[PDB]
Formats: structure tokens, C-alpha cells, sequence
């Protein structure tokens, strides 16, 4: 009877109700936890939400993070919690390092969410609350993602672009994989053209995409080479490629 | 006036991690894996058998301040192999 | 949870600011060709990250082969480092160091008669490092050993206190004896820290990534 | 006289964790110290003249 | 707590113009940062007490061992020897010049700093 | 009086800090006055970047350390572009530093 | 003055510098000691208000 | 006006009731954010050197208790006493 | 009389005000300070040295003796080479 009553008991003790029982009182911690494991369910991750929803405003920066994540890995969009996400956000920016808010950003980014206080919250973060080599420590996927998030907004922050801008390297763009390098060329070119923001750092994107021309298609070389055509005006001469001297 | 009697409140203190780093040496001394220094297991027949005098042996036993260099505390077993 | 509070200025601080300043000079950074702007600072920041913390690790052995060297010189005490395998550890260590870094820039595998005695000579900074430091403060404890072993020789056969210019001399010589010792435990805790950077310093060169393309005038 | 000690293993170890223990002593409690006090005044050194240069800009009085 | 420029402007601002002349040194006593009048002399802390009690028993289990070694006179005499120059560093050493050497070796204390002059700053 | 409050806790925090660095301030009392630049030298000392002003010292890069020490102070100006982003956004104005070509 | 402030600092309340003086090793500038007496005058709000 | 709330986390002045405590680094906070963040990534070079060490004196120490071992067989084979007799 | 405030002001008054040189008058036979310093470090030295020698004397030395003896133990425990000697002597001198 060891089969039997173990069975029983395992199945009472031990299904997916309960142990949305355990993580009531720290749902940051472990919605980030059991979705960096695999488990996404937006079975649990409502009663997740919900349960988080009145401590949001006392969360610290790496709660808010670890439940933005959490939530991004789920997809599951709560127009209430995220609401709370961005306040918090909005009343601790100072408190926030770039490295967290770049993975809020593009969770904010995901799903379509944004206020005009937020945008510039995090512009105001990123820009003077934080160290201004926290893009070069960023990886070029992240930067791109925010760049395309302030681009389809539509709010343009100068001070922000050249923080961000700073972070787009050889070095960064050479950390990625080519097939993920080209998203993130592509989406930093369109950004950096619908501001009309082209500072020195654009070359370092523009020949990311003109060493390896191969992989991108024809339309994508005509709107690198338009971006690059205005980058050489804004900054007044003109492209070459630099081989190893 | 100044930020000197704040810093008088404050006692002596130890740096951050120094009982670890207590903790470390300590341990290393002690979990040696290896008898204590001029000892020897044995089996617990001899150390039962033995009295307490002839499991002491003098060289571990010098005298605190020798008339003669070679002077020990105890003597040992009497009995010689 | 809760850390100290700190006094700026203070001399443990100063003291440390300086030392630490000192042995990060050893291995400086390169000068870019470039001028050092937004656009060559993640090459910056990345070369940087190429380089071994050799500030650190120098001030780390220095600091603690200072303390273990006056270590010895306190009443009651004895060096660490007057033991063989402590100090020939930290020399060990600091040639391993060197060696795994340099093995690191290499790809994490070891490379006529000209490449055996290069070799020969190169592991034995492993032995030379330790060694140097061991017999060093094997040195004036010894022979301040010896020399007051005969400096007691002296007034237990004269009389305790009668012939006191000979045991005069002996005394002056221990004393000049123990402030040699000093001034070279010290010195060989710089003399060790100088070779641990100019050891480890030999792997420290990467190449510049720098910008792949340029808008030039 | 002592040469050789009871293990060579044991007192390398003894070196290594001493070692190690100025070294997380150092990275964790002196050099966070250290720059906090070093580039207060490093920075302030450095961005004297842009900040007064800014300030004066920014500053209606005049 | 607030900031003390907004109880400056919010007490200079609430007093009368007959009020305010004298109340200026009572304002800015409330604006004075706090620095800490010294508090009870207790002993010696239990750092202190763990530190001096483990040194005392350090100096006394390592005197013990060495007056069991085989030339024990020789170890008891090198502690004189050392003594000695302990004094002698007490007698010899510059300890003002050696601080204010200290002191340069740090550039956080080597110069005075220098940062946010007054003729940018000034508000009016 | 309108952009008083800052001007003048600039003067008393940077005065405050003149007065006693060196001498007797506390860690606390700094990290009190100034968190921004605590936090971005705490950055540099947890990215291993300790050494980045003698790095900078090294190059001969005089214009990147200048702007170094500029940037780690760049939230002093944060409450006066703040308050003059609301200003500008309370009469339907673009803040003109927030502009590209501004 | 800056030797007058390291004189209260609690580096000169250590038993090594307990008799030492900072105005020994750097004496201040008499336009140290003329600010110093300036600023003594002006810590009353009232005179600064009345000399300005 | 400018009032407190935009310099609220930014600017402050010099405390008026109490000194603070002081702020830690993320390192004096945790020891795992400085093994992860700054031991590994920066100090493996020295960590493998003291673990090199460690086990080449291991290997070493191994080297004289089997010649202490052989030596002790080689004078037990021989009849011989292994030791000699103490001072006492 | 608390017991460590005290004890400091004491050693402070004898480390800073108490001086030898100056209430002794030894800068009639002496140059300096700083000779005055090293005298004093070899006369530390050397009464260290006679008063461990006095704490206990009749001992056998571990030290070499330079062909030496003490008084007029001439051929004693104290004057033996050979330790093992001495230390059997001394059993028989502890007799008495
Ligand atoms: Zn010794």
C-alpha cells in the first residue's frame, strides 16, 4: 500500500495550486525564479500579478526588475501591475542602475506601454543618475531595443541618445552573433534616423553592417546606405571602411 | 565644531572579515588529517591498557626554563625497549 | 549588514591610497593612436577589461608580505615568511599566476637547444620568487641568532654586568643587525611585489580593438 | 635549525588563504573606501572648470 | 530629513520684517548640520577586550614556547632585541612629518579641493 | 527666488563638503549629501574599473578624464533641467536641451 | 583655518599627535588668516546683512 | 518654484538631526555579487595560482612521506631500528 | 580611577614630559638627542641581556660559550660540553 497511498499524497502535496500557495509572500523572487526554470503559465502568473499588485510601490529596483523580467517571460500583460511597475519606477528612478532599466525597457518595449513621465524618467536615469560607461557594459542588443522603444514613442531625448549612442562599439556589436547583430544594426539605424541623431558612434553601426554586407538584403543595404549618406553629412565627411592599418 | 566626538563614539574594530579569515587559519591548523605533533594513534586495547604516565613521552615534554638544554618534564615509560 | 562608518583622510587610507597608486604605475595602459573620445571609450573601457589586476594583486602581495616580514621583528614573534613554504607558496603563486594568465592569452595549452634553457629559466622564477623571499628572512634571524647567542656568551662568563665595552660592541652589532633586518623586510616585500608586476606584465598586452571605420575630415 | 616543515601542502595553503583574505579584504572593504574618497575629489578636480563653466551659463543672476 | 535651504527659505519667508532681523541666528542654528557633542566614556569595548585579551594571551603562549626551546635564552634575548627597536622607532620617528607625508600620498589629501566656485552660484 | 533652492543647497552641500574633506568627514555624511556620485563611483568600483581616471591619466587623455569628472557630476544640473522640462511642458513648449537640433 | 581644522580633527587627538601642531609643518597664508577673521566677523547674518 | 521634491534622492545638504549610517558597496553588502562579479571574472588568475600550489605541494608532501615510507620499510627489512633513541 | 584612562594619561605624561636626558643633565656628556637615543638602545640592550642572564644563572648554557666559565664552577654541570653529562652532574649538585 506504499504505491497507493504515496501516489495519493504526492498529487494532493504536490500540484501546480500549492505552490502558488508557497509564493504569495515573495512573488518577484519567485515568478523570476520559476520562469527563468521554464515554468510560464498565465494560469499561475495572474494569481502571480494580482497577488504582487499592492506591493509594487515598496518594491526595490531589483523586485521590480526580477518581477519586469518574470513577466516578459511569461507574456502576460497586466495593464494594472505594469502601471504599478512604471510608478515605482517613476518615484525611485534615481535608484535604478541601467542595467535594470534597459531589462524594463524592453519588457515595457514587448508589449506596447509607455507614459510621457516614464520615457523621461528613464532618459533621466540613464542620462545623469547612472554612470555614463553603464551602455558600454550594456551589450548592443539592449541599447537597441531601448533606442527602437524611444523611437516608436516617438519621444526624443538628446542627452539620452548620445548616452546610449556611446554604447555602440566594435567591441559590443562584435560580442553578438551576426544573425542577432543584423536586428540590432537594422533597429539602431532606424532609430538613429527617425531622431536624426548621428553622433560619432553611428560609424561603429554603419560599417557593422558594411564589413558584412552579405547577410543583409538589398533593401536593408539601400537603408543603411541612407542613414550612412546622412551620417556623413551631419558629421560633415565621409565613410571609409578602416582595415587593420 | 567638528566630526571628532562622533568618530570618539565609535570603539576599536576589528577589520570586516576577520573572523574568517581567524576561521581559515584556524582550521587549517586543526584539520590536518595527521596526529598532533610527536604523537601516534593507537589502538584503544593499548590506549586503555595504558597508564597515563606511559603514554606521555618525554620530548614532548621540555622543561620551561632548563638548568640543563635536554631537560624534560616527564620521564616516560619506565619501561625500555 | 550594516558597514562602518569611515573618517576621509584618514592615514590607513592615505597610506593605502598611495600604495595602491604605486603598484597600479607599474603597468600602465597604452596610449590609443586615436583621441581618447566617446567613440574610442568602450575600446578603452574594453581594453581595460583585457588587462589583469595587477594593481591589486601587487598591493595584495605587498601588503601581505609587509605584515608577515614585520612580523618578525615584533617581541615574541617570528615571520611566516621565515617558513619555506609560505613564502615559497606565495612565490609559487605569483609564477602560476603569471603563467595561467599568459596561457589564457594563448588558448589554455603549454607551448633547438634555445627553447629548453628559455623554459628552464622561466620556471625558475617559480623557484627564485619564494626563495628569494625565504632565505631573505632566513637572513639577520639566523645570524641574530648566532651573534646573541655569543652576545649571551660574553657576561655569563665575565660577570653579569663587568666588561662592559666588549659586550658593548656585541650589543651595538645586534642592534645595527636588527635595523638591517627591517630595512630588508621591508624591501623585500617591495622587491617582491616589483618582480610580481613585471612577471605578470609580460602576459598584460592585448591588441587595441579600436574603430573598424571612421568618418574621416 | 627548521627547514622543512610538517607539511608543505598545509603552510602554502596558510599562504594562499591569507592571500586571498587581503585580497577580498582589499576589493571589498579598502578600495570601495578608497575610490569614494579618491574620486570625490578626482572628480570635482576634473570637472571644476566645465561645471563652473555650465552653472554660469545656466545661471540667471548676472 | 528635508533639506536645510528649503527650512531657510520656509523660516525667512514666515517671519515678519520687523521679526526677522533677530531671528537670523536662530534660523541658521537650525540650518547647522549636527555634529555630535561627545557622548558617555565608556571602558574598552569588547573588540577591545577580545583584542588585548588575545594579544596578552598570544604574548603569553608564545613566550611559553619559547622558553621551552632548546636555546630558549637566545629567543628571550631576541625579544629584547626587538624591544629595543620599538623604543627606538618610539624616540626617532618624525610622526608629524610622517602624517603630513601620508597625507601626499593621496591626492584626495594632497591639495585642497577645488570644485564649485562661488561667481557661478551665486543666486539672485 | 524661483530656482533658488537649488542654487543654494549646491553652495551649502558643496561648502559643507570643502569645510570638512580630509579632515573629518564621515563616509556617511557623503554618501548622505551626494548618493548619485557614490553610487557611480561604487559603479566603477563594482565593474572593475577602479583604476579608470589613472587609466585615462595614462593615455594623456586630458579632454576624456575632464569629461569624466563632468559626467560623474552631471545630476547636480538634473533639478534645474527637470524643473525647467516641467516648465516647458506646463506651456506646451519642447524643453530645448531634449532636442536634437536644440 | 585649514591648520586650525586639522588641529580639532581627530588624527591630532592620537597619542602620537598629541603635542604636534599642523600650523608646524604648513603655516597659513596670512590671506588664511585674514579669510579666517573675515569669516569670523560674517558669522553673524545680521552684520553680513548689514555690510552687504 | 524649484522645492524639494526635484532634488528629493539627488542633491541633499549636510544632515541637521542625525549622522546617517553609512552606505555600503554592493560588495561589503554580498560576497556572492563580488565572487560573480569581480573574484572570478578578475581573480581567477591568482585563484588557479594558489590552487596550483596548493596542489603541487600536495604532490610534493605526497614525494616525502613515500621516501619517509621506504626508508622506514628499508630499516624495518634490515632488522634495524627505524628511529634512533630520544635525548631522554 | 577608570582603569585604561588613567593608566593612558600616565604613560602619556611619561612618554612626552618625563625625560632622562634633560633631568639627569646628560647634554654636558653627550652631543645629541639621537645619541642620546642609541646609547640608550645599546644600555636597553644590555641590561636586558645582564638581567636575564641574573634572572637565572647557574644554568648550562644552549648557547656556544667561547672556551669560557662562569665564577668557580671551573669543572661543573655549568662548565659541561657534553649535555648529557651536565644534566646527570646537575642531579647530583640538586642532591645537596
Ligand atoms: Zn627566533
Amino acid at each position: 500500500p506504499s504505491q497507493n497511498l504515496v501516489s495519493t499524497f504526492a498529487n494532493k502535496v504536490i500540484v501546480e495550486e500549492n505552490l502558488v500557495n508557497v509564493a504569495e509572500i515573495d512573488v518577484p523572487f519567485w515568478s523570476y525564479w520559476l520562469s527563468s526554470a521554464g515554468f510560464t503559465s498565465k494560469d499561475a502568473f495572474v494569481k502571480f500579478a494580482e497577488a504582487v499588485k499592492p506591493k509594487v510601490a515598496a518594491l526595490s529596483t531589483s523586485d521590480i526588475t526580477n518581477l519586469t523580467v518574470a513577466f516578459k517571460r511569461a507574456n502576460y500583460y497586466d495593464k494594472d501591475l505594469f502601471t504599478g511597475i512604471e510608478a515605482n519606477v517613476s518615484a525611485n528612478f534615481t535608484k535604478f542602475e541601467t542595467e535594470q532599466l534597459l531589462q524594463i525597457v524592453a519588457t515595457f518595449d514587448a508589449f506596447n506601454h509607455s507614459s510621457v513621465a516614464f520615457l523621461d524618467d528613464v532618459a533621466d536615469s540613464i542620462t545623469y543618475c547612472n554612470h555614463y560607461l553603464a551602455p558600454v557594459r550594456a551589450g548592443a542588443d539592449e541599447l537597441a531595443t531601448l533606442l527602437t522603444y524611444y523611437a516608436k514613442n516617438g519621444h526624443e531625448r538628446a542627452d539620452l541618445l548620445a548616452t546610449v549612442a556611446r554604447g555602440f562599439s566594435e567591441v559590443s556589436l562584435g560580442k553578438l552573433s551576426a544573425a542577432q547583430r543584423k536586428d540590432t544594426v537594422l533597429s539602431a539605424l532606424k532609430a538613429f534616423q527617425t531622431f536624426g541623431f548621428y553622433p560619432e558612434s553611428i560609424e561603429a553601426v554603419i560599417g557593422a553592417a558594411l564589413v558584412s554586407p552579405a547577410e543583409y538584403s538589398a533593401e536593408e543595404l539601400k537603408e543603411v546606405e541612407a542613414v550612412k549618406v546622412a551620417a556623413e553629412n551631419a558629421l560633415g565627411g565621409e565613410f571609409v571602411l578602416i582595415q587593420e592599418g | 565644531m567638528s566630526y571628532s566626538a562622533y568618530f570618539a563614539k565609535a570603539g576599536f574594530q576589528f577589520p570586516a572579515g576577520l573572523s574568517a579569515l581567524v576561521a581559515g587559519i584556524v582550521a587549517l591548523n586543526v584539520c590536518t588529517g595527521r596526529p598532533t605533533k610527536g604523537t601516534k594513534e593507537i589502538s584503544n586495547a593499548e590506549y586503555n591498557a595504558t597508564p597515563i604516565g606511559y603514554l606521555q613521552s618525554p620530548d614532548q615534554h621540555p622543561t620551561a626554563f632548563p638548568k640543563v638544554p635536554g631537560m624534560k618534564d616527564v620521564h616516560g615509560s619506565p619501561h625500555h625497549h | 549588514s550594516s558597514v562602518r562608518d569611515v573618517k576621509t583622510g584618514s592615514l590607513p587610507t592615505n597610506f593605502l591610497t598611495g600604495v595602491y597608486r604605486f603598484w597600479r604605475s607599474q603597468n600602465p595602459a597604452e596610449k590609443p593612436h586615436d583621441p581618447v573620445n566617446d567613440r574610442l571609450l568602450p575600446a578603452v573601457v574594453d581594453a581595460s577589461d583585457k588587462r589583469a589586476s595587477i594593481g591589486t594583486w601587487a598591493t595584495t602581495f605587498f601588503c601581505t608580505i609587509i605584515s608577515c616580514n614585520l612580523l618578525g621583528l615584533m617581541p615574541f614573534n617570528e615571520a611566516p615568511t621565515s617558513g619555506l613554504g609560505f613564502a615559497t607558496g606565495l612565490g609559487v603563486s605569483v609564477w602560476a599566476t603569471a603563467t595561467i594568465l599568459g596561457l589564457s592569452k594563448t588558448g589554455f595549452k603549454f607551448p633547438f637547444i634555445f627553447v629548453p634553457l628559455e623554459t628552464i629559466s622561466y620556471t625558475f622564477r617559480a623557484v627564485s620568487l619564494g626563495v628569494r623571499l625565504w632565505v631573505n628572512m632566513l637572513a639577520g634571524h639566523t645570524l641574530l641568532h648566532i651573534l646573541t647567542g655569543m652576545a649571551l656568551a660574553l657576561p655569563f662568563s665575565l660577570g653579569f654586568f663587568s666588561m662592559v665595552p666588549a659586550t658593548f660592541g656585541v650589543c651595538c652589532l645586534l642592534s645595527a643587525l636588527v635595523g638591517l633586518e627591517y630595512l630588508v623586510a621591508v624591501l623585500q616585500s617591495g622587491v617582491f611585489s616589483i618582480l610580481s608586476t613585471v612577471y605578470v606584465g609580460e602576459f598584460n598586452h592585448d591588441k587595441f580593438i579600436g574603430p573598424a571605420a571612421k568618418i574621416v575630415k | 635549525m627548521k627547514l622543512l616543515p610538517e607539511s608543505l601542502q598545509q603552510e602554502a595553503a596558510t599562504a594562499a588563504v591569507v592571500a586571498s583574505w587581503v585580497l577580498w579584504h582589499l576589493d571589498t572593504q579598502l578600495l570601495p573606501t578608497i575610490m569614494r574618497e579618491h574620486k570625490l575629489h578626482a572628480c570635482w578636480a576634473a570637472a571644476a572648470k566645465r561645471y563652473n563653466e555650465k552653472l554660469f551659463k545656466l545661471n540667471p543672476s548676472y | 530629513e528635508g533639506n536645510s535651504v528649503a527650512g531657510i527659505i520656509k523660516s525667512v519667508n514666515e517671519t515678519s520684517g520687523a521679526n526677522l532681523l533677530s531671528s537670523l541666528k536662530t534660523i541658521k542654528a537650525q540650518a547647522a548640520p549636527i555634529y555630535p557633542a561627545a557622548a558617555s566614556s565608556t571602558g574598552y569595548s569588547t573588540q577591545a577586550k577580545i583584542a588585548l585579551f588575545g594579544a596578552l594571551s598570544w604574548i603569553l603562549y608564545r613566550a611559553d614556547g619559547q622558553s621551552k626551546a632548546h636555546e630558549w635564552i637566545v629567543d628571550l634575548n631576541l625579544n629584547v632585541l626587538q624591544a629595543a627597536w620599538l623604543i627606538s622607532f618610539s624616540s626617532l620617528i618624525p610622526f608629524r612629518a610622517v602624517y603630513f607625508a601620508f597625507r601626499g600620498m593621496a591626492p584626495a589629501t594632497a591639495s585642497t579641493l577645488n570644485g564649485l566656485k562661488t561667481f557661478s552660484s551665486i543666486s539672485l | 527666488e524661483e530656482e533658488e533652492l537649488w542654487l543654494l543647497t549646491l553652495t551649502q552641500q558643496f561648502k559643507h563638503i570643502q569645510k570638512h574633506f580630509g579632515i573629518d568627514l564621515p563616509h556617511s555624511v557623503v554618501a548622505h549629501m551626494d548618493p548619485l556620485l557614490i553610487k557611480k563611483i561604487d559603479w566603477e568600483t563594482t565593474n572593475a574599473l577602479e583604476d579608470f581616471d589613472i587609466t585615462l591619466d595614462d593615455m594623456g587623455a586630458e579632454d576624456a578624464k575632464e569629461q569624466w569628472g563632468a559626467e560623474n557630476l552631471s545630476h547636480h544640473f538634473l533639478p534645474l533641467i527637470r524643473y525647467r522640462r516641467d516648465l516647458a511642458r506646463k506651456n506646451g513648449d519642447r524643453y530645448g536641451p531634449d532636442l536634437v537640433n536644440g | 583655518t585649514f591648520a586650525q581644522r586639522l588641529n580639532s580633527s581627530p588624527a591630532f587627538s592620537s597619542f602620537l599627535l598629541k603635542r604636534e601642531k599642523a600650523e608646524s609643518e604648513v603655516p597659513p597664508s596670512e590671506l588664511e588668516l585674514e579669510a579666517a577673521q573675515k569669516a569670523a566677523e560674517l558669522e553673524d547674518p545680521e552684520v553680513a546683512l548689514r555690510t552687504l | 518654484v524649484l522645492g524639494e521634491v526635484y532634488l528629493k534622492d539627488i542633491l541633499r545638504t549636510p544632515p541637521t538631526g542625525a549622522i546617517p549610517a553609512n552606505v555600503p558597496h554592493p560588495f561589503q553588502t554580498s560576497f556572492y555579487t563580488y565572487a560573480t562579479k569581480k573574484l572570478i571574472p578578475r581573480h581567477w588568475y591568482l585563484l588557479g595560482g594558489f590552487t596550483f600550489t596548493i596542489t603541487l605541494y600536495g604532490i610534493l608532501d605526497g614525494l616525502r612521506d613515500s621516501g619517509k615510507k621506504k626508508a622506514y620499510d628499508e630499516a624495518i627489512h634490515a632488522g634495524k631500528t627505524p628511529y634512533t633513541a630520544g635525548g631522554h | 580611577m577608570a582603569v585604561t584612562s588613567f593608566l593612558g594619561k600616565a604613560f602619556e605624561k611619561y612618554f612626552y614630559d618625563f625625560s632622562a636626558y634633560e633631568q639627569f643633565g646628560l647634554n654636558r656628556f653627550l652631543s645629541s638627542k639621537g645619541q642620546y637615543v642609541a646609547l640608550r638602545h645599546v644600555g636597553f640592550v644590555m641590561v636586558g641581556v645582564n638581567v636575564l642572564l641574573a634572572a637565572n644563572f647557574p644554568f648550562n648554557p644552549p648557547f656556544p660559550t667561547i672556551g669560557m666559565c662562569p665564577a668557580g664552577w671551573e669543572g661543573t654541570w655549568v662548565c659541561q660540553a657534553d649535555k648529557a653529562k651536565a644534566l646527570e652532574m646537575y642531579k647530583e649538585w640538586k642532591k645537596s
